[PDB]
């Protein structure tokens, strides 16, 4: 029971943490 | 006066407390300079100051 | 004052050459919005005492 | 005692100083972030050029 | 059929390390 979606151009904000791994982001054009 | 894969620059180098991801090469700062590289023939990671 | 449509005016490839100049007009808004609240802060501090 | 209470809980009252500190630390950051922009060049970093 | 793409459509966009910064 697989999924599928499509990527599209978005400006995103990426929060690198202490370890250097992404932990949360925000889709700049959502709301 | 270091050189890593063509990246020139000056400064001092030390061991890395920072853990590193096994696909990157470059630590870049807010200030758009390189603070962290890995030796391209040794998997040790160095800090650039 | 709006940044982008003053510089170009609702046109794409002119605006793409703007963003390669970094963040000029981003602080210009915060300059002008900064003075925008200031006379509101002035009018508040000059009558409703 | 009321002053001591109002200061011992709320930090909003320090806004006069706090906005100044923010205004400076923000100016530094935008200035430094301008090093990341190309200005009509082949690269925003000098040493590559 | 449809489901809600919550937040796990995200990845590292480049091979450049960063720490403790919102970029
Ligand atoms: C990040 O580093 C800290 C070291 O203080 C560690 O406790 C934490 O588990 C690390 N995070 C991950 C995801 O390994
Ligand atoms: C290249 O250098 C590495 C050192 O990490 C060594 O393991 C390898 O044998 C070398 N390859 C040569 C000399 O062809
Ligand atoms: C997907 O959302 C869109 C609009 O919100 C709609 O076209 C579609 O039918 C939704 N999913 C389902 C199960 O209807």
């Amino acid at each position: 029971a697989y999924y599928v979606g499509y990527l599209q151009p978005r400006t995103f904000l990426l929060k690198y943490n202490e370890n250097g791994t992404i932990t949360d982001a925000v889709d700049c054009a959502l709301d | 006066n270091f050189n890593f894969n063509g990246l020139t620059g000056t400064g001092v180098l030390t061991e890395s407390n920072k853990k590193f991801l096994p696909f990157q090469q470059f630590g870049r700062d807010i200030a758009d300079t390189t603070d962290a590289v890995r030796d391209p023939q040794t998997l040790e990671i160095l800090d650039i100051t | 004052v709006d940044c982008t449509m003053y510089i170009c005016g609702d046109s794409t490839e002119c605006s793409n050459l703007l963003l390669q100049y970094g963040s000029f007009c981003t602080q210009l808004n915060r300059a002008l919005t900064g003075i925008a609240v200031e006379q509101d802060k002035n009018t508040q501090e000059v009558f409703a005492q | 005692g009321k002053i001591q209470d109002s200061l011992s809980s709320t930090a909003s009252a320090l806004g006069k100083l706090q906005d100044v500190v923010n205004q400076n630390a923000q100016a530094l950051n935008t200035l430094v972030k301008q090093l990341s922009s190309n200005f009509g060049a082949i690269s925003s970093v000098l040493n590559d050029i | 059929a449809y489901t809600n793409s919550f937040t796990r459509g995200v990845y590292y966009p480049d091979k450049v390390f960063r720490s403790s910064v919102l970029h």
